[PDB]
């Protein structure tokens, strides 16, 4: 089966922390950040040192593909990314089109989908 | 020369679906998550995300050393399914500015990075360095526009298209999540690229063309093919059953073609029943197989088939592939009149209706005749030099903006 692929986006402040975990490469990452995706689909939360921060999963409008190398020259898709999660300071943990990305990852595709996306005609 | 991965050359499942319905098609390189039936990421609640540092190092060194072993120079290591995984090697990201380009690679295929200079004239040093790709040294443009004097250009270059990249920084924020039935996995990822708009090289066949219907009698000949080499029953046999279920949109007798010639169905007492491999029939090999269809030719179809459901959905019938706007975005049209061009054939619209991004940074590939005719080429190269600088300009920026609030 295909590999399963996605970004993960924390508030600055939680980045750092993982970031640095994720360098040390110490196994024990495994229990200070965790995942936890709730039924809808579309809300969760995600654990950083036990602290639980609201989580949305997110369409995003652009298609990206992960490629891997071993030359830095030949390069190998991996997997398409087309979905965020989205960890915030706020929000309901619990919660009871609001899942539509509007921007690209990378600063020039800012306001892809209403600036540069040639829109469909119909008829 | 751009050589696949043998998953991706052998043509498996799933990297090369058999098919994809109307749902499939809209979501087409766009994979939403899917909840596990099984297996460890089925279950309620937190789950871990596990480092692949030690993994990731561990399995460059063994790389190497198999590199070292045979014993030195190139190797390919891209050999089976595990081999693709993002798990391990050097990773990048890139992001396509076109919602659906007209050409799509799979995954398990390969690109190549080309990093196009323009020397300065008179004593030039050589090019910049850059981390990713090779690069050529180009007296005449690759793209619709030209390189200037002293200009790097770096670019994703294979058999289906050549685009222009940029190299951008990933977010502080942001981490690379792989998912598995098994766990997550996390790794940093600080190289992702903007793909700016495909200059096609590979041309995508129209609905119901000869060549689309070459193509999946080809396809459904290679699956069945495999499927009798898949069989360890002697004499080999599959099941019509298995190839129903791959080929959903197949009629049996259509099916029946396929197995006529290799093959005799054999009855027996119970609603399953074989077509068993005819012994004097040879089956072919490994190599003669894959020469039947290529990692190409898939994607091309898959092009088709994509833009022709969203057509569908956006109203457009058969009988409108004199013609209709939305019909000339379709990758058929826009590659066979990109293409024609490329060979002298024809010109380009280049500011027109098929421009992707709606707003004057991209090219619209519909073809005008070569038809004050050096004025009329001066004036196409103007206006394509024009886009050129454009896209090259605004997509490599790093200025922020500022979200637009309608």
């Amino acid at each position: 089966e295909l590999e399963s692929q996605f970004i993960l986006r924390l508030p600055p402040e939680y980045a750092s922390t993982v970031r640095r975990a994720v360098q040390s490469g110490h196994v024990n990452l495994k229990d200070r950040l965790t995942i936890e995706l709730h039924p809808d689909g579309r809300h969760g939360i995600v654990r950083v040192d036990r602290v639980p921060l609201a989580s949305k999963l997110v369409d995003l409008p652009c298609v990206m593909e992960s490629l891997k190398t071993i030359d830095k020259k030949t390069f190998y898709k991996t997997a398409d990314i087309c979905q965020m999660l989205v960890s915030t300071v706020d929000g309901d943990l619990y919660p009871p089109k609001k899942f539509i990305w509007n921007h690209g990852i990378t600063l020039p595709l800012k306001n892809v989908r209403k600036r540069r996306f040639r829109k469909t005609a119909k008829k | 020369i751009i050589q696949h991965s043998i998953p991706a050359v052998e043509l498996r499942q799933p990297f090369f679906p058999t098919h994809m319905g109307p749902i499939k098609l809209r979501q087409f390189h766009r994979p939403p998550l899917k909840k596990y039936s099984f297996g460890a990421l089925s279950q309620p609640g937190p789950h871990s995300v596990q480092p692949l540092l030690k993994h990731i190092k561990k399995k460059a060194k063994m790389r190497e050393q198999e590199r070292q072993a045979s014993g030195g120079g190139e190797m390919f290591f891209m050999r089976t399914p595990q081999d693709l995984t993002g798990k391990d090697g050097d990773l990048i990201l890139a992001e396509y500015s076109e919602e659906n380009g007209p050409l799509m690679m799979q995954v398990g295929m390969a690109t190549k990075i080309k990093n196009y200079y323009k020397r300065k004239p008179g004593k030039d040093p050589g090019a910049p360095d850059c981390k990713y790709g090779e690069t050529v040294y180009c007296h005449t443009s690759p793209f619709l526009g030209s390189l200037h004097p002293g200009q790097l250009l770096q670019a994703f270059e294979n058999n289906l298209f050549r685009a222009p990249i940029y190299l951008h920084k990933m977010p502080e924020t942001d981490f690379l999540i792989i998912r598995t039935r098994q766990g997550y996995y996390i790794r940093e990822l600080v190289d992702i690229f903007v793909v700016g708009q495909q200059c096609p090289l590979f041309e995508v066949p129209g609905p119901n063309s000869k060549r689309a219907n070459t193509h999946i009698r080809d396809f459904l000949q290679v699956f069945i093919y495999r499927l009798f080499w898949k069989s360890k029953d002697r004499p080999r046999r599959i099941r019509m059953e298995d190839i129903k279920k791959a080929f959903p949109s197949h009629s049996e007798s259509s099916i029946r073609k396929r197995l006529k010639l290799c093959a005799d169905f054999k009855r027996t007492g119970m609603d399953s029943n074989w077509w068993v491999l005819k012994s004097d029939f040879r089956l072919p090999t490994e190599e003669e197989i894959r020469a039947m269809v290529s990692p190409e030719q898939c994607c091309a179809y898959y092009s088709m088939i994509a833009a022709e459901q969203r057509l569908k959905d956006a109203g457009y019938g058969e009988k409108s592939f004199k013609i209709d706007d939305e019909v000339r975005t379709a990758p058929w049209n826009t590659t066979r009149a990109f293409i024609a061009a490329m060979k002298g054939k024809c010109l380009l619209e280049v500011t027109g209706v098929a421009d992707p991004t709606g707003c004057g940074e991209g090219f619209s590939y519909v073809k005008i005749p070569n038809k004050s005719v050096a004025e009329h080429q001066e004036r196409y190269k103007e206006e394509c030099q024009r886009i050129f600088d454009l896209q090259n300009k605004v997509l490599s920026s790093t200025e922020v903006l500022s979200t637009d609030t309608d």
